[PDB]
């Protein structure tokens, strides 16, 4: 407090330092836990466009400087922002008829919902008796991995309107999904996300693998979103000549890499 | 197995022995080749 | 936006007298009166009103004290201060800093205790 | 301040311990409430914190970013630290800071138990990391400066593994083991 | 929804300006120390505020010298009475 | 500032700051000894001008002394001039005479200057690295006692005086003095332009002679003898490692060329002089012989030559590269020597299951745990949380009468093993 007063005296009133509000840790932990679920607290307010908690100015913690405490809380708020924004991005629930991302993407989002459920379970498993620094260090790796995966999936926590990051690419589907997953797995093969990325790839391929099974066994194209490389043109599929084989079911050959 | 249990460790043993593309190839093409 | 209550120069001077004497403002009343008398007096313009000229004079003075490393450090700090642009009156602050410099090499002519007689 | 000092060592600079992009974490100024010898001890601790901050900056620089799927992964290795070995290096750095984080947490617990503890107890307890961190930081800075690429970085680590500090040797052995695990995975794929 | 995001950026800009001021103040303190001015953090801040108010450096120096002589007599008495 | 000033008055006075903290002290003759001496001096010499003396607290003096002994620089009372700790002249304590305080502080300052010279050590070479490591361990051991003294001071329950602290540190102070002299002779007496090999050889000979001196010094040097033995083990560790590498792999890996034997790269294995010229002793000065190894230096040379020949003879893949005891699984010459010395001197899925239990306690029953995801989340959160993954007692004090001579202990714990490996 003395040092902040001295700094204010030196700054001649121009730096309106937000008044340091001293809060008890047995409370700060609760605010941190709310951030871990992306919930805004008395110290952290949710910035709606970012779906991000914003720290109340002038948060003071006992035993630490309000500026240093604010820095720590800013890092924790960034992790909570990543959690809440990622949850919202993954929260696209139902593969309804308006869902154009396909069944592989829908299954991926289901797996992502499972992942976020596991994250919530972990956050709830965190005892509120842990230290703020201990909790921060324990979740530092997990938050970094979550941020890396969110950027990798284009579902990065940054608000699309405020982040001058270019347009977050639509989550790849079908062959595009497979290529995206393969590239990320190669790039993230050393990360803690590599097993998780493999799990998500399996889960997203499961509807695609069912479609593949039906195509291979019955020649039935079960691709509801056009993700399979083969399209069936039923007008020629009813043909009883060479044209039946060539045009009734057509494999999209030109973009074989994309199909 | 892949990622479907918890305590299970063999579920990823191939995933640690084999690379994800090679693991997926081995896992998918063998039944695929049989059916084809 | 309520610019921290930088108490008026009279209050600041009283606080400064109290701080310098290590006594409360009420205990520094004679010193406060002396300070008020000095502050109300017409002061000659500072020797140098050029930020760079004042900085150069400070560097030269440090060199004169055989503090050549300190002279270089002073020139560097002056460059840094000029680049920072925080001070509005660079010439006045530079002149003040030059005026407040003390030569460590010159054995302090110990102020005879007799000077205290006039402080009261 | 001790909690503030740890926060600065945990990457939260304050008014006393300022972080400078050029200077790293540093004590902002001499404070009237410390003996100048205490100021010197604080400056040494701020040196350690600066090294930790620089390590954290490097960790973020090479691990903190999601790997951009730039089509040519080979060219990622040139400018930015990239490569499976680069990811392994960052992971090793984080693992080596994990024991440091644990020691910092133990210090935090001790300070919570006894509010009368002084900096000398920390300086005793943290001296092992005050010796460890400078050498690993020098090794990492050398790797960055020489642009060691791919497994050739591993060769430098081996050269660095020949260090005289037993704890530095062990830490570099752990990092080398992780990188060798990745190398062995690639070698297995090839073979 | 956008507006809530803006306040954080404004606060960050103000904090960056304040941090820059703090760095500048530390540099200024170091410069004063190199010049052997004898000002402490509180005394230096008071002098800066006074200097910011336009005080003549010659007048300020004379006032400082007189205050220092009075302070030295008072400090000698305080050290003698304990 | 008012609350801060009240604390500053109650949290211990700024006397450690150049601001004069005037503190109330008893005017009793026994308590005002400084003041009584000032009165007598003032009364005795009409030419006597009273110098300005700074009154310092005894507890404050003790704390600053401990900080100096803890290796803190920039003390207020004790200034370091040309690497010499010097007391500020205007310091006085209530209970000591200026001359008496000056004498005690001069002794303390001499010890602090010694520490400071020792504190400045950079470790540029393997042997210098070992010496630095040993010095760091010693300084740790000293800092432990210093921290315990500081803790006792902090408790403030009992009167601790400077004399009491000096007496407590007397054995440590003596060890520090012996170490300072030994270090000065081994390193400080070494000319700066000496080759790193030459510096190392001089240090090694100094170590051997010091070892002999301390062994002759008897029980009173037990702590010092232990220190020297640990230092010798550490300094030989790089040397013993190089010897082990030469014996096992037949290759002298000496980046700094600090070993007394240098391999001549100009002598190929198929050269007639391979057996003779390939590995050359740095024999330019006869002084390059390692005194502690000198009794075994010839056997060492023969073993190294044999291993260098075998590795340098294009041997068919000889089965005697057994996949069994790896040289890494072989106790290193430093490790084997330490183990043999200690023995002669009698000297010194589960994580997945945990993650599954955590999930069962915190995950809803119906959500299938994904084992790849389970492992990932375990590593990032649970394995992150459960990372509470936080010595050769060469002390002759136990059986100094039964401890063999340094050369005898070497011959019995290391040399027999070295001879065995050479014979094999």
């Amino acid at each position: 407090r003395l040092h902040q007063g001295e700094l204010q005296l030196l700054a001649g009133g121009v730096l309106q330092a937000p008044q340091p509000v001293l809060v008890k840790e047995c409370e700060l932990v609760k605010d941190v836990l709310n951030v871990l679920i992306g919930v805004v607290s008395a110290t952290f307010s949710l910035c709606q466009p970012a779906q991000a908690f914003v720290v109340k100015r002038g948060v003071h913690v006992s035993g630490a400087s309000p500026e240093s405490i604010s820095s720590l809380l800013s890092e924790v708020a960034e992790y909570g922002t990543c959690y809440t924004r990622l949850s919202h991005f993954s929260l696209q629930p139902v593969l309804d008829s308006l869902y154009s991302k396909g069944l592989v993407f829908q299954a991926f989002t289901s797996g992502l919902r499972r992942y976020l459920q596991y994250y919530r379970a972990c956050v709830l498993s965190t005892p509120p008796t842990l230290s703020l620094l201990t909790i921060g260090f324990l979740f530092k790796k997990l938050g970094r991995q979550l941020r890396y995966l969110a950027e990798l999936c284009g579902v990065g926590a940054v608000l699309p309107g405020t982040c001058g990051g270019g347009p977050r690419a639509a989550f790849p589907t079908g062959v595009k999904l497979l290529s995206y997953l393969y590239q990320e797995a190669l790039h993230n093969c050393s990360n803690e996300h590599y097993p998780v990325l493999l799990s998500l790839l399996k889960t997203s391929c499961e509807p695609y693998t069912r479609f593949i099974h039906d195509w291979v066994y019955s020649g039935v194209f079960r691709d509801a979103y056009g993700e399979f490389m083969i399209q069936v043109n039923h007008e020629y599929l009813s043909f009883r000549d060479k044209l039946y084989w060539t045009h009734g079911y057509v494999l999209i050959s030109k973009e074989v890499e994309d199909c | 197995p892949q990622v479907q249990s918890a305590a299970d460790e063999t579920a990823v043993q191939l995933s640690e022995l084999l690379t994800l593309p090679v693991l997926m190839k081995r896992s998918i093409t063998a039944p695929l080749a049989a059916h084809i | 936006m309520a610019t921290p209550d930088q108490k008026s120069p009279n209050v600041l001077l009283q606080n400064l007298c109290c701080r310098i004497l290590g006594r409360s403002e009420a205990d520094v009343a004679q010193q406060f009166q002396y300070a008020v008398r000095v502050i109300g007096s017409n002061f000659a313009p500072t020797v140098e009103r050029d930020e760079f000229l004042v900085a150069e004079k400070i560097k030269k003075e440090l060199i004169r004290q055989r503090r050549e490393a300190d002279a270089a450090l002073f020139s560097e700090l002056h460059r840094k201060l000029h680049s920072q642009g925080v001070l509005k009156n660079k010439w006045s602050i530079l002149y003040l800093l030059l005026s407040l410099s003390e030569d460590p090499r010159r054995q302090p002519s110990k102020v005879s205790s007799y000077a205290t007689l006039f402080a009261q | 301040m001790i909690h503030e000092l740890l926060l600065a060592l945990s990457g939260y600079p304050g008014s006393i311990f300022t972080w400078n992009k050029r200077s790293g974490l540093q004590v902002s100024q001499d404070f009237p409430f410390l003996h100048p010898s205490e100021t010197s001890v604080l400056n040494r601790l701020c040196r350690l914190g600066t090294d930790y901050i620089r390590f954290t900056e490097f960790i973020e620089q090479y691990t903190g970013h999601v790997q951009q799927q730039d089509h040519h992964p080979s060219q990622q290795g040139q400018g930015g630290l990239h490569g499976i070995y680069l990811r392994a290096f960052c992971t090793g750095l984080d693992s080596v800071l994990q024991p440091y984080r644990q020691a910092l947490l133990d210090l935090e617990q001790e300070f919570l138990g006894d509010p009368h503890l002084s900096i000398s107890h920390v300086n005793y307890f943290l001296d092992q990391f005050q010796l460890l961190f400078p050498s690993v930081m020098v090794v990492v800075e050398q790797i960055k400066s020489q642009k060691i690429h791919g497994c050739q970085i591993l060769e430098t680590v081996y050269k660095h593994s020949c260090g005289g500090l037993p704890p530095v040797r062990s830490a570099l052995e752990k990092i080398l083991a992780v990188c060798h695990g990745v190398m062995y995975k690639q070698l297995s794929a090839w073979m | 929804m956008a507006s809530s995001s803006g306040a954080g950026a404004a606060a960050a800009a103000a904090a960056a300006n304040l941090n820059a001021v703090r760095e500048t103040m530390d540099v200024l303190l170091e410069i004063s120390r190199i010049l052997n001015t004898g000002l402490d953090m509180e005394t230096l801040s008071i002098c800066v505020r006074l200097c910011e108010q336009g005080i003549n450096p010659e007048a300020l120096s004379s006032v400082i010298k007189e205050l220092r002589k009075a302070t030295e007599a008072l400090k000698a008495a305080e050290n003698m009475t304990s | 500032p008012d609350d801060r000033s009240w604390l500053e008055h109650h949290v211990v006075h700024q006397y450690w700051t150049a601001r004069p903290s005037q503190f109330p002290h008893s005017l009793h003759l026994h308590s005002n000894l400084a003041a009584v001496w000032d009165q007598h001096l003032y009364s005795s010499d009409p030419l006597y001008v009273p110098d300005d003396r700074v009154l310092v607290t005894e507890t404050q003096v003790i704390r600053e002394t401990l900080w100096l002994l803890s290796g803190v620089k920039k003390l207020f009372i004790f200034q370091l001039i040309d690497g010499k700790v010097t007391v500020r002249n205007n310091i006085i304590v209530t209970h000591l005479t200026h001359s008496c305080l000056r004498s005690v502080l001069e002794q303390i300052a001499a010890y602090g200057q010694v520490v400071f010279r020792l504190q400045e050590t950079e470790a540029p070479f393997r042997t210098y690295q070992a010496f630095m490591w040993a010095l760091y361990k010693y300084f740790i051991s000293f800092k432990e006692e210093l921290a315990e003294i500081e803790k006792c001071i902090i408790n403030n329950d009992t009167t601790i005086t400077l004399a009491i602290v000096v007496d407590k540190l007397a054995p440590r102070l003596s060890q520090l003095k012996v170490l300072h002299k030994v270090f000065s002779t081994g390193v400080a007496e070494v000319p700066p332009d000496t080759r790193n090999v030459v510096r190392a050889s001089h240090l090694l000979n100094t170590l051997y002679k010091a070892i002999l001196e301390y062994d002759n010094v008897g029980e009173a040097s037990e702590q010092t003898v232990s220190l020297l033995f640990s230092l010798w083990v550490e300094t030989v560790r790089p040397y013993l490692q190089t010897v082990d590498e030469w014996i096992v792999h037949g290759h002298l890996w000496d980046g700094a060329r600090e070993f007394i034997i240098q391999r001549n790269k100009n002598v190929p294995v198929n050269h007639r002089d391979f057996w003779y010229a390939t590995y050359t002793l740095y024999s330019v000065r006869q002084h390059t012989m390692v005194s502690f190894l000198k009794p075994v230096l010839k056997q060492i040379i023969m073993a190294g030559k044999s291993m260098q020949l075998l590795k340098n003879l294009q041997c068919a893949e000889s089965t005697t590269c057994q996949a069994g005891a790896r040289d890494a699984e072989r106790k290193s010459l430093y490790t084997l020597f330490l183990e043999s010395v200690q023995s002669r001197l009698r000297t010194p899925k589960e994580n997945l299951m945990k993650m599954q239990s955590i999930a069962e306690s915190h995950l809803e029953l119906d959500d299938v745990h994904d084992p790849l995801l389970a492992i990932n989340f375990a590593r990032m959160y649970l394995e992150q949380s459960d990372f509470h993954e936080k010595d050769v007692c060469v002390d002759r004090s136990s059986e100094s009468v039964t401890c063999q001579t340094f050369e005898l202990t070497l011959r019995s714990c290391l040399y027999p093993h070295i001879d065995k490996q050479y014979l094999d």
